[PDB]
């Protein structure tokens, strides 16, 4: 995360990690139960071998209160497009249920037409993760946030070398130095309504990182909602 | 004379107190001159739901995110265990 602040303790428990075969955190994701991880699709191709860790806050220190789960079954989006990066989603079913706790919670799922009229026309939204704390920098020590105000499809489009496919929206600043980044990935982009948190949207991809004229690129979930409860009824 | 402008609306009706008219509003109308509706769409404070929200046959139905139960009002949610979603955690 470029700019935006470390959150406070229980500040933003959905937020997973998934680590590599060095305990090297490269992507991140979104609780959605005791068993099933939000991420995306891309990041399924970063690390042989991942983890996924939740309840980390720090990942320099053991300050402990968090665990490693090893992932059952990986369920990505059968459209998913290396090159675009379209249909970039994808749920990972956990072979041991997550232990709810202080720092560890999950994000509710909305209701597909809700979501597009109460949430998405909201001024803001909030992407953490223990991304690159800037585009050349390195990942930070402890779990951050950021709040990203929506930009409208048309200003995003028009501001990308990329093509922004209706799976996707915008998100950030364009000249404020503040986005998320590489290590991001996967993570959660949340919308708060009376006090309740809503996954939003996964944090894809972008054409660097606080770049003037760009913003950062998320996977409209709402497009994915009846996706997701699909896959979320597995195994 | 307080009544005598008859400040009510909506079929309310006025009566004269201590020294103030007042209006006993009909079946979902309310304000001091029932002029204003109970009754309100999705488009209008959600609706009064907690979470989700819609019409149903020009009448708004609440819903919440799976881990709640809508409140017998029927537009609260109550988490009904330990650690509901998209709350954040204390203690
Ligand atoms: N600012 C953000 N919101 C943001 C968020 C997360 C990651 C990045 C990012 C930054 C630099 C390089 C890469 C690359 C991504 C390579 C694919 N690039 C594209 C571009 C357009 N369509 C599909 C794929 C990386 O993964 O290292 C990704 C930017
Ligand atoms: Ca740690
Ligand atoms: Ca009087």
């Amino acid at each position: 995360i470029v700019g935006g602040q470390e959150c406070k303790d229980g500040e933003c428990p959905w937020q997973a990690l998934l680590i590599n075969e060095e305990n090297e955190g490269f992507c991140g994701g979104t609780i959605l139960s005791e068993f099933y991880i939000l991420t995306a699709a891309h990041c399924l191709y970063q690390a042989k071998r991942f983890k996924v860790r939740v309840g980390d806050r720090n990942t320099e220190q053991e300050e402990g209160g968090e665990a490693v789960h090893e992932v059952e079954v990986v369920i990505k989006h059968n459209r998913f497009t290396k090159e675009t990066y379209d249909f970039d989603i994808a749920v990972l079913r956990l072979k041991t249920p997550i232990t709810f706790r202080m720092n560890v919670a999950p994000a509710c799922l909305p209701e597909r037409d809700w979501a597009e009229s109460t949430l998405m026309t909201q001024k803001t939204g909030i992407v953490s993760g223990f991304g690159r704390t800037h585009e050349k920098g390195r990942q930070s020590t402890r779990l951050k946030m950021l709040e990203v105000p929506y930009v409208d499809r048309n200003s995003c489009k028009l501001s990308s070398s990329f093509i922004i496919t209706q799976n996707m929206f915008c998100a950030g600043y364009d000249t404020k130095q503040e986005d998320a980044c590489q290590g991001d990935s996967g993570g959660p982009h949340v919308t708060r309504f009376k006090d309740t948190y809503f996954v939003t949207g996964i944090v894809s991809w972008g054409e660097g990182c606080a770049r003037k004229g760009k913003y950062g690129i998320y996977t409209k979930v709402t497009a994915f909602l009846k996706w997701i409860d699909r896959s979320m009824k597995t195994r | 004379d307080q009544c005598e402008t008859s400040p009510c609306q909506n079929q309310g009706k006025c009566k004269d107190g201590l020294g103030e008219y007042t209006c006993t509003c009909l079946e979902g109308f309310e304000g001091k001159n029932c002029e204003l509706f109970t009754r309100k769409l999705c488009s209008l404070d959600n609706g009064d739901c907690d979470q989700f929200c819609h019409e149903e046959q020009n009448s708004v139905v609440c819903s919440c995110a799976r881990g709640y139960t809508l409140a017998d009002n029927g537009k609260a949610c109550i988490p009904t265990g330990p650690y509901p979603c998209g709350k954040q955690t204390l203690e």
